[PDB]
């Protein structure tokens, strides 16, 4: 019988291993599960209907007791990788089953898996990252559990200084779900990008997080073109004042809103905008000129800007047109 | 970066 062999495959995996006075019992113990994950990945990608029920508390629990571990302020990567690849083919399988899963994934689950994104290992968390985009696409249940404590991981960041190797990795599965999100948008979601997503840009280790940042703030503007004001004023607040090299991201966000900006809106915002632009134009930094600079490359704004060229030339020139 | 495809959020 397959399906028993598939579980004692698995139970064989669950078993942790150390050998001190014998480094070669440990090498094949290690190629022993190595090689019985790889066995299990090939099984459960190409063969159909090999996912039945009993299967699921021994997949669950297989990757509990490998991944689920404390953080060393990994090594055996070779044997972390197979298991979120092989967790990660299962989700994906056409024999998944939500609705008998739901059991052995619950809350508890998805907070633990939470803890690594911690992680230091880029590749780890990129593991993590897919595998948390699909439990969301299909555990209906977890959707709002898992909003919860990602707001509180971001607001953990920003205020109580709970640094976060993950900031980035989350970033970008937020902009997987606000890309479909729904007709109106709730207030839950509204403050989470006025009281959260903005905010963001005012923590240091910006440089790190600031491009999948600005997707989601794009994304944002996108679905409801109502929230481009309050958008943009706050990131002229929260524009570095002071010349510095981070400016060009910001250029590189404001440049990344104003492709998808509604004119109507635009112009609600084109003044505080330009006083800052040209005062970028300005700067005694280089980088940060050419950057302002080359928003003139993007047609787009070349309209918007004749269109209104009655109030920006002023702002830009000052010293060749008046009001 | 991209990379993951949309999440179609639809009643709860």
């Amino acid at each position: 019988d397959q399906e028993k062999l598939f579980i004692q495959k698995l139970r064989q995996c669950c078993v942790l291993f150390d050998f001190v006075s014998d480094p070669l019992s440990d090498l094949k113990w290690k190629e022993v599960k190595r090689a019985a994950l790889s066995e299990m990945v090939e099984y459960i990608t190409h063969n159909r209907n090999v996912i039945t029920e009993p299967i699921y508390p021994e997949v669950v629990h297989m990757f509990a007791v490998n991944m689920f571990r404390t953080l060393p302020p990994e090594a055996a990567w070779p044997h972390l990788q197979l298991v979120y690849e092989f967790f990660l083919r299962f989700l994906e399988s056409p024999d998944f089953q939500p609705n008998i899963a739901k059991k052995y994934i619950d809350q508890k689950f998805v907070l633990q898996l939470l803890e690594l994104f911690d992680s230091e290992d880029p590749r780890e968390r990129d593991f993590l990252k897919t595998t948390l985009h699909r439990i969301y696409g299909k555990f209906l249940g977890l959707r709002a559990y898992i909003r919860k404590q990602i707001n509180n991981i971001f607001y953990r960041f920003i205020y109580e200084t709970e640094h976060h190797n993950g900031i980035a990795e989350l970033l970008e599965i937020l902009g997987s779900i606000i890309n479909g999100f729904a007709l109106p948008l709730k207030e839950e979601h509204k403050i989470f990008l006025l009281k959260v997503l903005l905010p963001l840009h005012k923590v240091k280790s910006l440089s790190v997080y600031h491009p999948q940042l600005a997707y989601c703030v794009v994304q944002f503007l996108e679905k409801d073109s109502t929230l481009t004001e309050p958008v943009v004023m706050a990131l002229l607040k929260y524009w570095p004042k002071t010349h510095s090299p981070k400016e060009v991201m910001f250029l590189n966000e404001l440049e990344e809103i104003l492709d998808v900006i509604e004119p109507s809106e635009f112009v609600k915002i084109m003044e505080p905008l330009f006083r800052q632009l040209a005062k970028c134009v300005s700067s005694p930094h280089f980088q940060v000129a050419e950057r302002a600079l080359y928003y003139w490359n993007n047609e787009y704004i070349m309209s918007l800007i004749s269109d209104n060229a009655a109030k920006i030339l002023p702002i830009m020139f000052p010293s060749l047109y008046r009001n | 970066f991209s990379g993951l495809e949309p999440i179609e959020e639809e009643p709860e």
